[PDB]
RNA sequence: UAACUAGGGAACCCACU
């Protein structure tokens, strides 16, 4: 199933954004390079919110279809919820 | 008779039972609160499966 | 046990009893670290 | 002053967390455990 | 009596607020409905 | 020249919600 057969919803759900911010801010707190030009923060969770609004989180969500298949959506491909 | 100094307690990785390695019961033995079945159901309803893993596995008895 | 049954553990209670991460939303999916987009980010000082 | 959050030392917060460890435990905003890179716990309530 | 730009804004708003109301894949619907039925169970009374 | 951890259970009763 290529990008033609890409059948899940284009909107990033609340669960996907809730886990993406968590595991991105956990990486930022473990001294990952930050993708965005931060204006000065110490909270990694606020920096991950900056990267989520910048659509620059380097994470692909593997959405498991219930038959066994899986799609791979980029965060920048997903329309953010808010 | 119900005073708030008699009822306040917190807990963080204190004494642990010997039969299973879960925290103690009651504030007199520095025990922790019970994260019962209905809270497990409520955190299923939130969909906080990482918080539910953190409660039921990591911050209780890893 | 008498019938030799198995448990595929796709449910919620099975993963909670075994203490691993449930497939319940924040957990229904999996996350892949992107290879190309990590080139595009700068190292913080 | 009895429930703790495990905050990871990064260069953004290393001065703040350094000051909270210098306060030690019971100088309220400080800390009680400091966990090494190999998972070794160091108390701050017993004044090393 | 809407105007043309008001009507374009209206269609965009209807399309947005419908796409926000789609059920999210991953939502624990079962526990949600069981709580949605058992929480009015305590408020109901045979003798009221 | 600072020796650094904790230990039980089972029943009943009462109280809080």
């Amino acid at each position: 199933q290529a990008n033609q057969k890409r059948i899940t919803t284009p909107y990033m759900t609340k669960y996907e954004r809730a886990r993406v911010l968590g595991t991105r801010a956990l990486q930022i707190a473990m001294c990952a390079p930050v993708m965005v030009e931060l204006e000065g923060e110490t909270d990694p969770l606020l920096i991950a919110m900056k990267e989520l609004k910048a659509r620059k989180i380097p994470i692909i969500i593997r959405r498991y279809l219930p038959d066994g298949s899986y799609e791979d959506w980029g965060v920048d491909e997903l329309i953010i919820s808010d | 008779k119900h005073m708030v100094d008699d009822k306040i307690h917190s807990r963080a990785r204190g004494p642990i039972q010997i039969l299973n390695r879960q925290p103690m019961e009651g504030r007199s033995r520095d025990g922790g609160l019970r994260f019962g079945e209905m809270e497990r159901d409520c955190q299923i309803a939130h969909g906080a499966a990482q918080f539910l893993r953190e409660r039921l596995f990591e911050a209780s008895d890893p | 046990a008498a019938h030799g049954e198995s448990d595929p553990m796709k449910g919620v209670s099975e993963n909670i009893m075994l203490g691993q991460l449930a497939p319940a939303g924040t957990g229904c999916f999996d996350l892949l670290l992107d290879a190309e987009k990590c080139k595009y980010g700068m190292e913080i000082p | 002053a009895n429930m703790t959050f495990a905050e990871i030392v990064t260069p953004f917060n290393i001065d703040r967390l350094q000051e909270l460890v210098r306060r030690g435990n019971s100088q309220y905003p400080g800390a009680k455990y400091i966990i090494r890179d190999n998972g070794d716990r160091i108390d701050l309530r017993f004044h090393p | 009596r809407l105007s043309g730009e008001a009507f374009d804004w209206l269609l965009g708003e209807i399309e947005s607020k419908f796409n926000q109301a789609i059920a999210h894949p991953g939502e624990m619907v079962g526990a949600l409905a069981a709580q949605s039925l058992g929480e009015p169970a305590t408020q109901m009374t045979l003798n009221t």
